[PDB]
């Protein structure tokens, strides 16, 4: 709860000043409804035309001042909002450059798009619209109530009859429907998921048909019946509550409570005019507070998300390519081990393959080797130096990586290939591309090597993967984490990517994340992982002769 | 919005007529309740307030009538809202299976998902939360203005003109508000679009050791754009201020006109005060419309989505191995062309094996053969009969397909298998599970063939999902069996199952396989090498191998690739 407020801490005083100005603007907005009561006081006195011209001047001045104050306040608030939002984007930029690389491979949480684009816009709306609108929606009914009570308390009290009846019926409906309203969002997300599944499985319905449509139709009918059974018994309460707060009912109550007082002489007939002017619409004004509070809540949720981002755990810097894993243990979630006391020594020049069943956690160990995360226990040493004491450049000029879902940077193809070493000449880029088996395709492109890449381009997956492999070749990293799934990412161009990987694995201490067993039989070392722990270590022949888990995996293959 | 007239079911049309006439009655009763304040407050402010009792009696009688009509309209509103929700949802659910597959673009898929998912509570209470208050607030100022003609012709005429002026102000305020919101979203997206690129390429920038120059560049760009970004949103200021200022200026105008008529002697002071109060009743509805405007915008968006889904195109209507034949077929995903004068013929029973590069229209050709899509030009024949003219039942019964994705649903593995032919006997089901090598998976599963295969039930890997998909395809008695391969090298049993499906299946049906590896197309009687949407080589396996063409190069590449191993050459 405090996280949401902590983000908006520097905007304390500007928000308070904006709230004060909005209270002033709302009180000025209701000024003509008091000048009209004064006009009624004046006409019945039959005074001169000057005493009405001055009142007209006052009303014109007050509406003009209200408009000018609203314009000035919204200008200043937009300026402060832009000033704060630029600072927030600047602070999020640095955080994205210090969060661990594994943070960007998250799941079960909002993507960066919703997290920086939509949430910052939500904060903008919170600062500029939701807070001033809510302050207005709170100041208006309070000021109206105070003015009505000042006018005549006897007729001000009868306005609590419909308001209290509205509150009573609302409370009865809410308590009577606590279980259903608690259960409603679960039904909503369930129906959303079912609709997505029904739309995804359209071709099966198209050809096979069957009960695929009826399965979704039953869910839809259940949802409709749930809504009907939820809202049908509350028809009477809802409609009576709606009737009570209508302006016409307020007017009738006002007149029935005022005419007896006015006729008997206990009340000045002019004092009833405030109630007829402002008090009759009091129900709609009290109903509007919830909308402003909902707006504030919606903004503060986005504030919560952004602050939860800004306090993530960013990578701490403590203090011939051999890699030593020393009692490494890792937990993505606390209390849920994924790696448990694994020890290894990737000797120099040895292709230490990594193999295990799906969900065994073999990719995780390579991720820790590249320092996508920090090992919770033990330590990972590269060249005898713990990775935790190596700054980012020093680490990543020692431990490169070629993992799945290769990313391209906005720029020329001669920039993507030369990202590690931009000073490399064009001939070095060309021979690196030849080594990656991509020089054939790049020359086929119209602009050649200067073609702009980015979010989308003419190259398919099996070609941008080879461009990234060319970049990894040119970076010249002694250690090299490798994801073997890149070999068959595009099965059409499997052979070219295999040639590129064979050239990339020339003289590097490689840690292959093996999915296919038959591409490992020449590996200088193989590690069998299951349940996040090493079981059997040795070459292909030794592991098969041992008659262990590796023999079972090989036979299953 | 006129779409609601189509959305409401035909059996509730009488309810619509009753709702309309009772809403008009309610607005008339509220107008009489407001206009009755003229004589009532004329008597109250006079020297004999006792004359106000009669008008108070009439006003409270009108209020009772208004309460009765309002509760009737509310009951009808709840009934009609639930009815139209049910009708719209059922029509949308029934329409979609008949919608042509060309319509299912990802934006259209998103709109349909939103229409099915988030439209429950909104359409449930649409007509009570939005239509009744909106119509009441829209018609009541007109009703009071018209009813004030008799009290005073100039005052009533001025009020009636003010109705149009204030509705114009409301429309202008809505235009400026939504345009300003659009501009705000645009500038925020423009500012943050570089942070998205910084986050997406974070691995590449970090690994290449360019994170510091890249971050400095992004920050400098943000600062430079923010320096010039202080000139934005000059039209947001009259967003809501314009409407409120217009309303208050109208209030001052009406009050001043009442004062002027009092000075001119056409109205008494008590009736002048009463007219001020009544013309404050007149402006009160316009606030309600402004409050309801965002909800109206959301409802308009939802109804636009429902209209888009309900107006989607529909496919026109119309056991030996068929001969699949193409006659200059052309197809395009909008503007991009996927086929260009492709023509070929598949012999009945001969296991054709399409191969070629990616994005070359292989899966597209299989889809056109299966009738999921239609050919934009030319004909797709099954034994000389155009696919478009096939009956829907014959359309389903003709072709069986193994899709690239498995397309499984939550439920028992058995029930997933039976959807190929739910009337199939246990013998055929056992044969299909054996030919698909699903019986091996049954040993893995705890409960056997009845095991739930949903994500919450059992998390199957790719090989098992593809094997049950092959079982689905084999079970159905379709004379055509397309196999769009997505076989994974992590499961050799999947390849064995595909080979069994193309070989061990006893039903004499033509088969078309879009293959990546050489495990399956070894048993291919003919091959169609499809490159860039045009068949470049056609013939037998050995013929193409001897010719030394493109297919020979593909065979050499795939055969060499299978013998790949790291750390040796
Ligand atoms: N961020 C995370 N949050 C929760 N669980 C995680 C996370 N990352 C990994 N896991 C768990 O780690 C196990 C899988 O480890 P991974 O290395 O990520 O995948 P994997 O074992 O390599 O799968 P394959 O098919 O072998 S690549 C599963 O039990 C996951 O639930
Ligand atoms: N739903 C879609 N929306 C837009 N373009 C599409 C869609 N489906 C396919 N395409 C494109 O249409 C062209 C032909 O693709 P396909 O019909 O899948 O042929 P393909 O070679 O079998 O594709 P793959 O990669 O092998 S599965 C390619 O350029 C695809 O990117």
């Amino acid at each position: 709860a405090e996280a949401g407020s902590r983000l908006l801490a520097p905007l304390k005083k500007p928000l308070i000043v904006s709230g004060v100005l909005q209270a002033l603007i709302t009180l000025i907005e209701l000024a003509p409804f008091v000048l009209l009561v004064e006009l009624a006081r004046l006409l019945l006195g039959g005074a001169e035309a000057e005493r009405l011209w001055t009142l007209g001047l006052t009303a014109v001045s007050l509406i003009g001042l209200g408009a000018v104050l609203a314009a000035a306040m919204t200008l200043w608030l937009h300026r402060v909002d832009a000033r704060f939002a630029h600072e927030l984007r600047g602070r999020l930029l640095t955080k994205l450059s210090r969060l661990p690389l594994g943070w960007f491979t998250r799941r079960g949480s909002a993507s960066t798009k919703q997290l920086v684009q939509d949430d910052t816009l939500a904060l903008h709306y919170l600062i500029t619209h939701a807070i001033p609108d809510a302050v207005a929606a709170v100041v208006a009914p309070v000021a109206v109530l105070v003015y009505l009570f000042v006018a005549d308390w006897r007729v001000a009290l009868v306005l609590f009859i419909p308001v209290l009846v509205y509150l009573v019926l609302m409370s009865v409906m809410t308590i009577q429907s606590g279980s259903k309203i608690a259960q409603a969002p679960r039904w909503a997300e369930r129906m959303g998921g079912e609709a997505g599944a029904f739309l995804e499985g359209q071709p099966v319905i198209r050809i096979f048909g069957g009960a695929a449509a009826s399965r979704f139709r039953r869910r839809l009918d259940d949802y409709i019946d749930f809504l009907v059974s939820w809202q049908r018994p509350f028809v009477g309460k809802k409609t009576l509550m709606d009737l009570v707060t209508r302006p016409a009912t307020f007017l009738w109550i006002i007149l029935v409570a005022g005419v007896p007082l006015v006729v008997t002489g206990r009340m000045d007939p002019v004092n009833l005019l405030p109630f007829l002017l402002l008090g009759t619409t009091f129900g709609a004004r009290l109903l509007g507070i919830g909308y402003g509070l909902s707006g504030i809540q919606t903004g503060m949720l986005a504030a919560r998300r952004i602050q939860t981002v800004l306090d993530e755990p960013e990578l701490v810097v403590r203090d011939p390519g051999t890699v030593e894993l020393d009692r490494v243990s890792f937990e993505y979630r606390p209390g849920v081990p994924v790696i448990r006391d694994v020890t290894l020594t990737l000797r120099p020049g040895t292709v230490t393959a990594l193999v295990g069943p799906s969900g065994s956690g073999k990719s995780t160990l390579a991720a820790l080797v590249a320092r996508f995360h920090d090992v919770t226990q033990g330590a990972i040493r590269v060249d005898g130096r713990d990775i935790r004491t190596l700054t980012a450049d020093e680490l990543y000029r020692r431990v490169g990586f070629v993992l799945q879902d290769a990313q391209l940077v906005h720029g020329s193809v001669a920039e993507n290939i030369a990202l590690a070493e931009p000073d490399a000449g064009l001939e070095r880029i060309r021979t690196a591309a030849r080594d990656a088996q991509i020089h054939d395709r790049i020359t086929r492109m119209p602009d050649g090597y200067d073609s702009v890449l980015g979010a989308g381009s003419a190259l398919s997956g099996g070609e941008r993967q080879r461009v990234t492999i060319a970049r990894a070749i040119l970076a010249d990293t002694p250690v090299l984490v490798l994801d073997e799934a890149t070999a068959f990412a595009d099965p059409e161009s499997e052979y070219l990517v295999q040639q590129a990987i064979n050239r990339l694995t020339r003289d590097r201490t490689v840690l292959v994340i093996a999915h296919r067993l038959h591409t490992i039989t020449h590996a200088d070392q193989i590690v069998v992982l299951d349940d996040g722990r090493i079981v059997e270590v040795g070459t292909h022949d030794e592991l098969l002769a041992a008659g262990g888990r590796y023999r079972g995996l090989w036979d299953s293959g | 919005i006129r779409t609601l007239l189509r959305l409401v079911p035909a059996e509730k049309r009488g309810a619509v007529a009753g709702y309309a006439v009772l809403t008009l009655l309610s607005v008339l009763l509220r107008a009489v309740g407001a206009v009755l304040l003229i004589p009532l407050l004329a008597a109250l402010f006079s020297d004999t307030p006792s004359d106000a009792w009669l008008w108070l009696g009439w006003l409270t009688a009108v209020t009772l009538a208004g309460w009765v009509t309002d509760t009737n309209t509310a009951r009808l509103g709840f009934d009609l809202g639930f009815a139209v929700l049910s009708r719209t949802q059922h029509d949308m659910a029934d329409r979609l299976p008949n919608v042509a597959m060309s319509w299912f673009t990802p934006d259209n898929t998103a709109t349909a998902r939103q229409a099915i998912a988030a439209t429950g509570p909104e359409l449930a209470g649409l007509v009570v939360n939005l239509l009744t208050p909106l119509i009441g607030a829209a018609l009541l100022p007109a009703a009071i203005g018209v009813a004030l003609l008799f009290v005073s012709v100039p005052l009533g005429l001025a009020a009636l003109a003010g109705v149009a002026v204030l509705f114009g102000a409301l429309a202008l305020s809505g235009r400026l508000s939504r345009a300003a919101d659009k501009v705000a979203g645009e500038t925020n997206s423009a500012f943050t679009e570089r942070i998205i690129e910084f986050a997406r390429t974070q691995q590449a920038l970090r690994a290449a050791r360019r994170v510091e120059p890249a971050r400095s560049q992004v920050g400098s760009a943000l600062a430079a754009q923010h320096g010039a970004g202080l000139r934005l949103l000059t039209m947001q200021i009259p967003g809501q201020v314009l409407f409120s200022l217009a309303g208050q200026v109208a209030l001052i105008g009406f009050a001043g006109m009442a004062v002027w008529l009092t000075v001119r002697g056409q109205l008494g002071v008590p009736e002048a005060i009463a007219l001020i109060v009544v013309l404050v009743r007149y402006l009160e509805p316009f606030a309600a419309i402004a409050d309801l405007a965002p909800a109206l915008e959301t409802t308009r968006a939802t109804l636009n989505r429902i209209q888009a889904v309900l107006d989607a195109p529909t496919l026109p209507a119309g056991g030996a191995a068929p001969s699949i034949e193409f006659d200059d077929v052309r197809f395009s995903y909008g503007d991009e062309v996927v086929l260009d004068g492709v023509s070929f013929t598949l012999r009945p029973g001969n296991t054709t094996a399409i191969v070629g590069p990616s994005g070359s229209g292989k899966t597209t050709i299989l889809s056109l053969i299966a009738g999921l899509q239609q050919p934009a030009s030319g004909r797709v024949l099954l034994d000389g009969v155009d696919v478009t003219t096939l009956d829907p039942e014959a359309r389903r019964a003709a072709v069986s397909v193994v899709f690239q994705h498995p397309y499984l649903f939550d439920g028992t593995l058995r029930d997933n298998v039976l959807v190929g032919d739910p009337e199939a006997d246990p013998d055929d089901v056992t044969a299909a599970m054996r030919l698909a090598r699903v019986d091996e998976l049954l040993d893995r599963l705890p409960d056997g063939d009845a095991t739930v295969v949903g994500e919450g039930g059992t998390a199957l890997s790719g090989g098992e999902r593809q094997r049950v998909s092959i079982a689905r395809a084999l079970l159905k008695p379709a004379p055509v069996l397309l196999v769009d391969e997505a076989t994974s090298a992590l499961d050799n049993a999947n390849e064995a199952a595909v080979v069994d499906a193309l070989t061990a299946d006893p039903r004499p049906r033509t088969r078309v396989i879009v293959a990546h590896r050489l495990a399956s197309i070894r048993h291919a009687d003919r091959v169609l090498f499809v490159e860039a949407g045009r068949v470049v080589e056609d013939g037998a396996i050995d013929e193409l191998l001897a010719a030394g063409g493109r297919f020979a190069q593909f065979w050499a590449q795939q055969q060499a690739a299978s013998e790949w191993a790291i750390g040796s050459t």
